[PDB]
């Protein structure tokens, strides 16, 4: 855990700034399982 | 009637529409008039009825107007010509030219994914039929007889249309998966024609073997073959090379990357090729010139690890037999040398030791050799080795002539190769040795010696070639004692050591356990400063040609020499060349004094001086660039005694070079003449430019000049803690100049303005008060005289540099 | 190969030196670190360079972008080398000469040629700034030179060359602006590639309007894209809800050749800064605040939105081809926003708040070339829009468009300058019971100027 600024473009740091560019959204925490289909996979019958 | 038409529109209509022609460029809203236009100015150049000079008018003016048009327009005329072409009748010369001239200048429209600036991108329909005027055209022309004109003319315009195309252009349109793109095919269709043309040349071989001079059968594929089918397949991989390089992990090219089958397909056709002209090159003929250039540019495709990882066997079977085909060739080649055979020595001349150096080039600049080089290949490559290494240190006739080209390959070889042979001591550290991976059994079934000191007997070991190449250098040797161990040992050991440095004590500041070789920086700074040495011996000879070389070879230990070789080995050769830079001038001075007597002889004699030091000076340069440009920092960061002298001659050498004029004139022409690459020794991203033109004049610049580069890379050593006071003395030195001034009057000017060096306490520049408080060189006494001679020094330097480039700019 | 799509303009972050630091002469020298070694670029720009065109890609900047090792004006070309995460680029003009020259870590970068002049023979104009673009989780560092001894290659190159510090001899640091993304409407301009407005003065029988005509469509340079168009002033409802006409309408006229469902017609609030290139009216952004009692029983609850529309696709379920009428009326008094459609009423209807300014908006997607027209005429019991909007006119009946009513467009990404200072704000974990801290003790004002219209 960390408390953070909403928005920045722009870090100082011991007197140094650093001009930031923009983040994408970082931990989301959206599992969302998505298992590949094999409702249509059919098994031969010489694999049977 | 109809005649008095045609001599109207050919006398009054189409020439002015050919001298109109630039202002048809922009007509975006006019597409159906020019559509219309294109279409009866194409139909009357088939004209039943017309003279020569009518015809010759009218397919002027319809290329004259379709150069002009962006490719959007000139679809409907496409259109007309994919039925016309493929038929290659007579009047079949100006369609080929305008479909090559249309898909030359616009190959980024078709090409490129991100389209030709704002002309825009092709859309499927245009690829389409640029695709089907290829076929129709290569599908025609395969089965045309012979003509030396229409084949001459028919060529361009495939290769044209073949370098427009996406190599990976799936056409969806029956009468998706990778076998539908466009490489695929072509590649196919070549191979195809590869095999029947090996069979057509096995028939002619033994028609030749036979005695009978009638004419072969296959004459019509035979020319087809060698006039068309190699030219084509040459220039194609010149256009498309990196998208056959590219790999997933690598995007080397902006189009894509090929498949793995495209990749096979490529090894098949290399292999193919290769076993094709193994030994018949008097059977080509002029034709092998043609294939050996084919060869190389498939040398260059070669995307080795990918065909080895995942390819068919046969491919690679055919890449490990072109391998042991080479070793036997060579073998070969050393035997029948050994006992004192023109088809082999000319194939080992012409055809195999050229596409051996490409494959070990290529397999060593994308880093392949680790990866190849490895069980059978690696027994083979050993073999190559002692057979180069015994072909270039003997004493034979032929050494003699091919020396520079078996050094070079044997320095190829030595480059790519994972084995260290020169130590063979320390071979139980390799793991990629075939001695540390296959069993003693297995290495008895294949015949190899079980000890890893019996694979290169005659190769003398590291320490014995370092003793050596010292001992020549210190005992002040010529060329003509040491000719092998300049051509063909040097250039060796120097890839060697660029190579065997990486993986070895000091690249690695970890142990890792032992290391399979000794090499440190320390021997590459030795070896450089012999290399210093030998060129330092051979100064002022009349004839060597060996300094070119050794100035390119030279270069990959550059990087790891010790700062102890400015006091010791450069400084000493600049100051010799130095001297007799400033004795060469006093000569010519003297000479042109005198306005009478017989001069002719003396102007050829201080000609064929200058010559000779811009030999020198063009061996001993590229040297000094970039260990300045290694040692820079360091040296601005602690300013010494030593890179101040080393200004200061580099400084005096450049003066010389301004105000002779025979000195410019000999170096051009040296650099000329010898086609040095300037702009390889000063450079040290993907080919998105086609430039196939070029001019042996444009070799030479003034701004790739090393002579002027050496004082442009050595000035801010001169230039070095300067305060704004000492700044103003150099501009104005630098005004005194201005006005042709001698040394003396800009001194005396400098003596007479000293309190300049006040400026450093106006507060306008008190920001350059603490710029030079790191450096540790701002600690002596203060001396008039020094700082006018130093001011002086620098203001010629800069006056005489800022002289020389404000021409350059334009 | 899956490979993802380009990252768009809009995220790209611009960062700049004020315009009044422009420089039209002399040797200027400045530095920038790369933090992040990435997709980067850094220059010179030109007084007028936009924040949503890459830098370089125009005549207004001369960049260069180390993440390919290329140089950009008026295009691209293939120049230097490429760089590493902690490698500084110092960027040096010589408008004496009109040439600039870029170096990597203090080693002058080349070109194919051989020459190590970058970008010359341009024309000075105005001046120049220097300029950076940042990428996706980009990080680089600007260094103008206010102290010159924290250069890092000033003194191996530059500094003996005649390259001054950009920011030397100067007492207070250089001012800054960067670019946001934030979508604002913007009067529509003479030269602009897609919108054309034509003002119809008011006749005896018809009203005045304002024609918004599309100019690429159908073409090989159309842009069918979402507009996103307002009228430059609002009305404003009464600060009480409970001189005898109270109502406000405003009508529009969409021609034949458009699509109806392709078009929202209605009212947007001043906070409305939404940009999309595909509309959807049920994404529109609503809460409702819900009042009770002590005993959980809802006693008010007021909904909140900022953009208050009809589909035309609804209207044409509820009913080439004929030209839509549709008209939007405004109670004043009682804040009721009510639809209609060729005369017939619609259902929809929407309640605001007291002292809430409501802008007259068409959200459409181009299918013709003749796009609509704001209609402001009048009905009975009913002012006209100018009659709301201006207090001047709010006696008088007939129905005016003056200049100061035009057509605005979405504009999304803009300028705005960095503060000169910012809060001193200590972040830190007390204790695993105490939990984490934050701390602002060290006051900070700002003069704000406020457009009044625009809110």
């Amino acid at each position: 855990m960390r408390l953070e600024p909403v928005k920045e473009y722009k870090r100082d740091a011991e007197g140094i700034r650093d001009l930031l560019g923009t983040t994408q959204s970082l931990s989301q925490a959206s599992f969302i399982p998505c298992p590949i289909d094999t409702s249509q996979v059919v098994l031969p019958p010489h694999l049977e | 009637a109809a005649l008095a038409l045609n001599r109207y529109l050919c006398s009054a209509v189409l020439p002015l529409l050919t001298r109109c022609a630039p202002l048809f460029a922009g007509t975006e809203h006019y597409t159906s008039l020019i559509d219309s236009t294109l279409q009866t100015i194409y139909r009357l150049s088939k004209g039943r009825s017309l003279t020569k000079a009518q015809r010759d008018t009218i397919e002027e003016c319809l290329l004259a107007i379709c150069n002009h048009l962006r490719p959007s327009m000139l679809q409907q005329l496409l259109r007309r010509l994919v039925f016309d072409v493929p038929q290659l009748n007579e009047y079949c010369k100006m369609p080929l030219k305008l479909l090559t001239n249309h898909y030359e200048q616009c190959w980024k429209y078709y090409c490129l994914p991100s389209g030709w600036g704002s002309y825009g991108l092709a859309v499927e329909e245009e690829l389409h039929l640029t695709e089907k005027l290829f076929w129709g055209i290569f599908d025609s022309l395969s089965h045309k007889k012979y003509d030396p004109d229409l084949f001459r003319m028919a060529l361009p315009c495939l290769s044209a249309i073949a370098g427009a195309l996406p190599p990976d252009y799936l056409d969806t349109r029956i009468s998706s998966s990778m076998e539908k793109r466009f490489a695929y095919k072509f590649l196919k269709k070549i191979l195809k024609y590869v095999d029947s043309a090996q069979e057509f040349i096995a028939h002619l071989e033994a028609i030749v073997s036979s005695g009978k001079t009638e004419k072969s059968p296959h004459d019509q594929e035979i020319k087809f073959f060698a006039k068309v089918l190699l030219p084509l397949v040459d220039q194609y991989f010149t256009n498309h090379h990196l998208y056959f390089l590219s790999s997933p992990l690598k995007p080397l090219s902006s189009s894509g990357y090929a498949s793995h089958k495209e990749k096979e397909m490529v090894a098949s056709l290399f292999c193919k090729l290769a076993a094709l002209v193994r030994h018949r090159i008097s059977l080509f003929g002029s034709d092998s010139t043609t294939m050996v250039s084919c060869l190389h540019i498939l040398a260059q495709t070669l995307d080795t690890r990918t065909v080895m990882k995942s390819g068919s066997e046969l491919v690679k079977a055919g890449l490990r037999a072109f391998f042991e085909n080479a070793a036997e060739d060579l073998e070969k080649t050393s035997e029948n040398l050994k006992l004192g055979v023109s088809q082999n020595i000319n194939y080992t001349t012409v055809a195999l030791l050229p596409i051996l150096t490409s494959i070990f080039e290529h397999v060593a600049q994308h880093q392949f050799g680790v990866d190849l080089l490895l069980g059978d290949v690696q027994i083979s490559c050993y073999h190559i080795l002692c057979s180069l290494y015994s072909l270039g240190t003997g004493k034979n006739i032929y050494v003699e002539r091919q020396r520079p080209a078996l050094g070079e390959c044997l320095a190829s070889l030595a480059a790519a190769i994972p084995v260290a042979f020169l130590e063979p001591t320390l071979n139980r550290y390799n793991p990629l040795s075939v001695f540390n991976t296959k069993t003693p059994r297995e290495r008895s079934i294949l015949g190899m010696p079980d000890t890893v000191e019996e694979m290169c007997p005659d190769i003398p070991q590291l320490e014995g070639l370092m003793k050596e190449i010292s001992d020549l250098a210190e005992s002040g040797a010529r060329y003509t004692e040491m000719p092998h161990v300049i051509e063909v040992i040097l250039p060796m050991l120097c890839n060697y050591l660029s190579y065997w440095w990486e993986r070895g004590p000091e690249h690695l500041p970890p142990s890792t356990g032992p290391w399979c070789t000794k090499v440190t920086s320390e021997h590459l700074s030795v070896i450089l400063g012999n290399i210093l040495k030998i060129i330092n011996n051979n100064l002022g000879i009349d004839e060597a040609s060996w300094m070119k070389r050794i100035a390119v070879y030279a270069q990959p230990i550059i990087s790891k020499a010790r700062p102890d070789l400015l006091k010791s080995h450069f400084i000493p050769t600049l100051e010799k060349l130095k001297k007799k830079a400033v004795k060469t001038v006093q000569e010519e001075e003297q000479l042109k004094a005198d306005t009478k007597g017989d001069t002719q002889e003396a102007e050829l004699l201080i000609l064929d001086e200058f010559a000779v030091l811009c030999r020198d000076l063009y061996a001993f340069y590229p040297m000094l660039i970039r260990y300045v440009d290694n040692n820079r920092s360091n040296w601005l960061k602690s300013p010494s005694a030593d890179s101040d002298q080393l200004f200061r001659m580099v400084a005096e050498v450049f003066i010389l070079w301004c105000k002779s004029h025979n000195f410019k004139r000999e170096e051009q022409n040296f650099v000329i003449q010898n086609e040095i690459n300037n702009l390889a020794f000063l450079t040290g991203g993907q080919d998105q430019e086609r430039k196939k033109t070029k001019r042996r004049g444009d070799l030479y610049s003034i701004q790739t000049s090393l002579i002027v580069a050496a004082l442009k890379k050595m000035l801010p050593i001169g230039l070095n803690m300067c305060t704004p006071g000492d700044q103003e003395l150099i501009s104005l030195a630098k005004s005194r100049y201005s006005y042709r001034d001698t040394d003396e009057e800009v001194k005396e000017h400098l003596r007479n303005n000293l309190h300049l060096q006040e400026k450093s306490d106006d507060p306008a520049v008190k920001w350059q008060l603490n710029l030079y408080k790191d450096v540790l060189k701002s600690e002596e006494p203060f001396n008039a005289e020094k700082t006018i001679e130093r001011v002086q020094r620098i203001s010629a330097a800069v006056f005489h540099l800022e002289q020389v480039e404000q021409p350059l700019r334009s | 190969d899956p490979a993802v799509e380009k990252v768009s303009i809009d995220k790209i972050r611009f960062f700049r030196v004020e315009w009044s630091y422009a420089v039209r002469s002399g040797k200027w020298y400045f530095e920038f670190e790369v933090v992040t070694g990435g997709d980067m670029r850094v220059g010179w720009a030109r007084p007028g360079c936009r924040p949503d065109i890459e830098l370089g890609a125009d005549d207004q900047a001369f960049v260069f972008e180390g993440s390919r090792g290329q140089r950009w004006h008026q295009g691209s070309g293939y120049f230097g080398r490429t760089w590493q995460p902690g490698d500084v680029v110092g960027c040096m003009i010589n408008l004496d000469d009109a040439s600039m020259i870029f170096t990597l870590n203090g080693e002058l970068l080349i070109t194919n040629k051989g020459s190590e002049l970058a970008f010359a023979d341009y024309e000075i104009e105005n001046g120049f700034v220097p300029i950076c673009s940042l990428g996706l989780s980009q990080i680089g560092r600007m260094n103008l030179g206010m102290d010159a001894s924290t250069f890092k290659f000033y003194t191996m190159c530059g500094l003996q060359e005649g390259f001054e510090p950009f920011a030397v001899n100067m007492n207070r640091d250089v001012a800054m602006w960067f670019s946001k993304r934030l979508p604002t409407f913007v009067n529509v301009p003479k030269d602009h590639p897609h919108i054309e407005v034509v003002r119809i003065d008011g006749t005896m029988d018809s009203p005045p309007c304002l024609k918004v005509t599309h100019k690429t469509f159908g073409t090989q340079n159309s842009n069918a894209s979402m507009i996103y168009c307002r009228l430059s002033m609002p009305v404003e409802c009464h600060s009480s809800f409970s001189h005898t006409t109270t109502q406000c309408y405003y009508a529009i006229r969409i021609f034949a050749g458009q699509d109806p469902s392709c078009v929202w017609v209605g009212w947007v609030t001043p906070d409305y800064h939404l940009y999309s290139e595909k509309f959807d009216l049920n994404k529109n952004c609503t809460v409702t605040v819900t009042l009770g009692d002590e005993r959980g029983r809802v006693h008010e609850s007021v909904k909140r939105s900022n953009c208050y529309m009809v589909w035309g696709g609804d209207i044409v379920a509820t009913s080439s081809n004929v030209d839509l009428e549709i008209g939007c009326l405004v109670d004043l008094a009682m804040g009721m926003l009510s639809f209609s459609a060729n005369g017939r009423e619609l259902g929809t209807c929407y309640q605001v708040e007291p002292n809430t300014k409501v802008f007259p908006a068409v959200f459409l997607q181009p299918t013709s070339t003749a796009l609509f027209q704001f209609e402001l005429g009048k009905l009975k019991n009913a002012m006209p829009l100018s009659a709301a909007i201006f207090k001047s006119e709010e006696k008088n009946p007939v129905p005016q468009c003056p200049p100061r009513l035009d057509v605005q467009t979405i504009q999304p990404v803009l300028w705005s300058r960095m503060p000169s200072s910012f809060l001193k704000v200590e972040t830190e974990r007390v204790s695993e019971r105490h939990g984490w801290a934050v701390q602002c003790l060290e006051p900070l004002q700002m003069m704000a100027l406020h457009i009044p219209e625009e809110n």
